[PDB]
């Protein structure tokens, strides 16, 4: 609800936000299970699904 | 030979099946 007043009539309706968040879907939705960097890997596995 | 093998060293050819966006 607070999305909904803050963005109530948006270009239509939101028609901004519904965008980014395809690209928000990032660092996610990939085959990839954990993330590495250097010798640090961090294992988003838990929480995939 | 080779026909008889897909029925001679042959590569294994491998793909898999994934879902992204719910597809």
């Amino acid at each position: 609800e607070n999305i909904y007043n803050r963005l109530g009539e948006d270009l239509n309706k939101w028609q901004a936000l519904l965008v980014q968040i395809r690209k928000a879907r990032g660092t996610f939705d990939n085959a990839e299970t954990k993330k590495e960097f250097g010798p640090v890997v961090i294992d988003y596995g838990k929480v995939q699904s | 030979a080779w026909t008889q093998v897909l029925l001679p060293k042959i590569k294994n050819v491998v793909h898999e099946l994934r879902i992204t966006n719910q597809v």
